[PDB]
RNA sequence: ACGGAGGGGUACCACCAGACGUGGAGUCUGCGGCUCAAUCUGACCCAACGCGCGCACCUCACCAGGCCCGGACGCGCGGAGGACCGACAGCCGGGCGCGCUUUCGCGAUCGCGCGGGCGGUGGUGCAUGGCCGCUCCCAGCCCGUGGCGCGAGCCGUCUGC
RNA sequence: AGGUCUGUGAUGCCCUCAGACGCCCUGGGCCGCACGCGCGCUACACUGGCGGGGCCAGCCGGCGCCCGCGAGGACGCGCGGAGCCCCCGCCGUGGCCGGGACCGCGGGCUGGAACGCCCCCGCGCACCAGGAAUGUCUUGUAGGCGCCCGCCCCCACCGCG
């Protein structure tokens, strides 16, 4: 029963053609997939 | 002077192939029920495999333009891991079906699955055998033939052998299982052909004039 | 030419093995010789309980599988690569009787 | 948990890079080719079984058979084993 | 449970080119040695028993094939309905026939 | 069928003549009882008791604990404006993204309900098949025509050697 | 109404079926012990035990060199068979050098993992031919002596020979 949360706008890391996300892909950063 | 660790390859290369034959017997028996399947044989020619079949009506298994046979050949090869086109097959036809127990018992199973009573089926089988030239046939049908309390009633006609080495030559036996709503109905057949092939039954003397 | 070839044939029943023997001897008299060696019989033995459940008197089955083996290595140089074929196809094609050829 | 390391003292003592001896039994080359997947079937062990009825008990490995004693009397005549003497 | 499409296509093609598939009764982890597919994976990659077994279950349920179990081996054969279905997943054109009809003898 | 009825035969799973043993001790193994969370179960005169082919894991059923769905196939609804499925840090935990404080991913290979499957060393061997054991280390069992009896039955198939 | 639904893609009718009697993992147990009995093994000694030497089998069958008291181990190649018995000595009727259970230090093998199996030094249990009762046996037989296969990662007082 993981407590996930719902967001319809999964597309606003950027403002307008920007590079917000650290091709493609507190405690530092934790990258998707492997480490 | 000789090493026994090398000929074990020849000896173990015969055993494996004898086993490979039995799996085929089982598979055909579960498959070619409608083609009068009886038996099988094999010939491990190095280039390619050959298998010889014994069927009442091969044209059924032959299939229009040899389609069923060919569908079979490619199949076996994958399982036994041989290059297809080296896994050819041949079919041979039985002419004395009444002397073959397997054909008879399978026919009986069919007739039983159509609800006909046992008393007619058995004696039709037995007439068919005698017409073929046989000295005896015995049929047995054990199971829950009535409401409950299963019993075996056996039908026969002629004379039969039951003991001795000769029972491995002149006596042909087979069995099946029939699944029905009440339960399972065991059925078995045995036929006696004393003048089979060319061998002569012992304790049988013929005199001259 | 000369390739020291050897013929080995194996069977489980003693009646064809002796029939195959005679055919080969008949068909190899010219392409050199082909006298046989009869090996000791390898007999496989398996003892099993006659019962699937283990009830009553302890009674046993005694199966076995005798395997007979004969060896004509007499071709030797007396047979070429194709010459071995000649006879091997002229001999009867008994359904079961394993055969292997080696130099 | 990739970011999990251990003291070097606790590393050389680890089992030498050797293939676990338990190899299972592949009666034929066909039946194999080498979340839960981490521990689905990690207890590798011999799993020799009858090549007819699949039972793991009373299996004649002699002569490279791999047939149960019960599953044997039936097919023995087909194979060629016979009862004499 | 999550099967790649390369695997589907591979199985179907193996069927058409051989009109059959004899498969082990197995459920532990392993790789089938026959049917192979390439997805940039080395030269070729072999599948896993799990995916193929689920696939075959579905196919036979739909009526495409007909089993004939034996000494703990699965023996499948494609029928006519199955042919009339495999012929379109692969994008095959009408009239094309499988190899066993190609007069092996 | 039985007879502490008679008459003929037979066999070291019967005796005579003899031989070698067991029941005596220590120990291996199996069987009932006690104990335990569990000490998994079948078989009980001959015709149960090293027998159901060697139990540290598997085998394995029983005890204390945890992952997974591998829910086929049909109808209704929903879904890519996102069905389902994986993971770093840091704990809780025997352990594992098992669960937890968070946010990255993957992409219809489907989700839910209703019918319907698959599977199960789960019960009944007093519902069954098949295979064994015993009756039986036996010598006995039957058909056609005919004859005797209302008939069940008898003769054939023998009170001799 | 003998045994087997726990050998099987042999099965009728029941029961279980998403906190599962399905499948997979970690541990424990099937071996625990005041007691009754079934098949076996070892002995109770001089028609003997210990030490040294000589020598012959069959189902069938694999060996060299070097370390280590040994069990075992590192390398490298295809080649190959025993107990009783016989000969010479010691012991000298003493629960003694008969017997080898139990226990205390130590060295190794299998395996992912010893609770398992082998070897060495020391300690040295019952047992003096066995009550009422009972089993098997006629020539290469009984008995005595050992050797191979099966199951098996290791292990035979068992079983087939």
């Amino acid at each position: 029963e993981p407590k996930k949360v719902r967001l319809a706008c999964l597309k606003y890391y950027t403002i307008k053609g920007d590079t917000a996300e650290p091709n493609c892909g507190a405690r530092h950063a934790d990258r998707c997939h492997c480490g | 002077i000789v090493r026994r660790d090398e000929e074990n390859v020849y000896y173990s290369k015969y055993l494996n192939d004898c086993i490979m034959e039995a799996e085929l017997h089982e598979f055909f028996s579960r498959e070619l029920v409608d083609a009068g399947y009886a038996s099988c044989s094999l010939c491990r020619t190095i280039d390619s495999i050959c298998v010889i079949i014994q069927c009442a009506e091969p044209e059924v298994v032959m299939g229009d333009n040899h389609y069923r046979l060919h569908k079979i050949e490619y199949l076996l090869a994958g399982r036994f891991m041989c290059d297809p086109k080296n896994f050819n097959i041949w079919v041979d036809k039985i002419i004395k079906r009444g002397l073959s127990a397997e054909i008879m018992v399978d026919n009986l199973r069919a007739k039983l699955e159509e609800a006909m009573p046992i008393r007619r089926a058995a004696y039709s089988i037995i007439r068919t055998a005698m017409r073929a030239g046989a000295a005896g046939c015995e049929v047995i049908v054990a199971g829950k033939l009535r409401a409950q309390r299963a019993r075996a009633n056996k039908f026969k006609e002629g004379c039969l052998i039951s003991t001795g080495h000769p029972k491995r030559i002149f006596l042909a036996e087979a069995t099946r299982h029939i699944k029905m709503r009440q339960g399972v109905i065991g059925v078995k057949v045995r036929i006696y052909n004393p003048n089979i092939r060319g061998a002569v039954m012992p304790d049988k003397i013929e005199i001259g004039a | 030419m000369h390739q020291k070839y050897t013929i080995i044939v194996v069977g489980k029943d003693l009646k064809l093995v002796e029939r195959y023997v005679k055919s080969i001897v008949k068909e190899g008299r010219a392409f050199g010789i082909s006298g046989p060696c009869r090996a000791p019989v390898r007999r496989l033995t398996i003892t099993t309980r006659k019962s699937p459940c283990g009830e009553g008197t302890n009674t046993w089955h005694r199966f076995e599988l005798r395997m007979y083996k004969r060896t004509f290595w007499v071709t030797c140089g007396g047979n070429d690569i194709s010459t071995i074929l000649s006879k091997t196809v002229v001999i009867p094609g008994i359904q079961v009787t394993v055969e292997v050829e080696e130099p | 948990r990739n970011l999990g390391s251990c003291g070097a003292e606790d590393l050389d003592s680890r089992v030498h890079p050797s293939t676990i001896f338990w190899p299972t039994e592949a009666d034929n080359i066909n039946l194999a080719s080498g979340m839960r997947e981490t521990e689905f079937c990690t207890h590798i062990a011999h799993k020799r079984e009858c090549r007819i009825c699949g039972n793991y008990n009373s299996v004649y490995r002699k002569y490279g058979l791999f047939i149960c004693r019960r599953c044997f009397k039936e097919n023995a005549g087909k194979i060629g084993f016979v009862k004499l003497h | 449970v999550h099967i790649p499409k390369a695997v589907y296509k591979a199985v179907y093609a193996h069927l058409y080119e051989n009109a059959s598939l004899a498969l082990k009764e197995y459920w532990r982890v392993g790789n089938v040695p026959g049917i192979t597919y390439v997805d940039e994976n080395g030269k070729l990659c072999n599948p896993t028993y799990l995916h193929v077994n689920c696939i075959m279950q579905s196919l036979e349920s739909r009526g495409v094939v007909k089993d004939t179990f034996a000494w703990r081996h699965h023996y499948y054969l494609l029928t006519e309905k199955g042919e009339q279905f495999i012929r379109k997943e692969l994008d095959l054109t009408d009239d094309v026939l499988p190899t066993p009809y190609s007069k092996p003898s």
